[PDB]
């Protein structure tokens, strides 16, 4: 939860 | 586990078909999280769900933040190459 996820 | 280099080859209508994590804003590597089923990086056979992505076309992604990783990664076309390690 404290470190980002992001769909590439 | 070995460092491995590994290709994928993407169509310019299409992303990836990873989800990204980390960062080195977050002490954490870039990891891929997910594998969209049928896009590109599936397709590849060569990644998997926990690998760390080291570099990319030669571009080193071990000290880049989340953002730059994306930024960078987003911009690759065509033949790509990975160099990745599961941990």
């Amino acid at each position: 939860s404290r470190v980002p996820t992001s769909i590439i | 586990g070995p460092i491995r280099k590994v290709l994928l080859l993407k169509e310019d209508h299409e992303g990836l078909g990873i989800s990204i994590t980390g960062g080195k804003e977050h002490g954490v590597p870039i990891l891929i999280s997910e594998i969209h089923p049928g896009q590109p990086a599936d397709r590849c056979g060569g990644l998997h769900v926990g690998d760390a992505i080291l570099a990319v076309n030669g571009v080193n992604l071990r000290d880049t933040k989340h953002k730059e990783a994306v930024t960078i990664l987003s911009q690759q076309r065509g033949e790509i190459e990975f160099e990745v390690v599961y941990v």
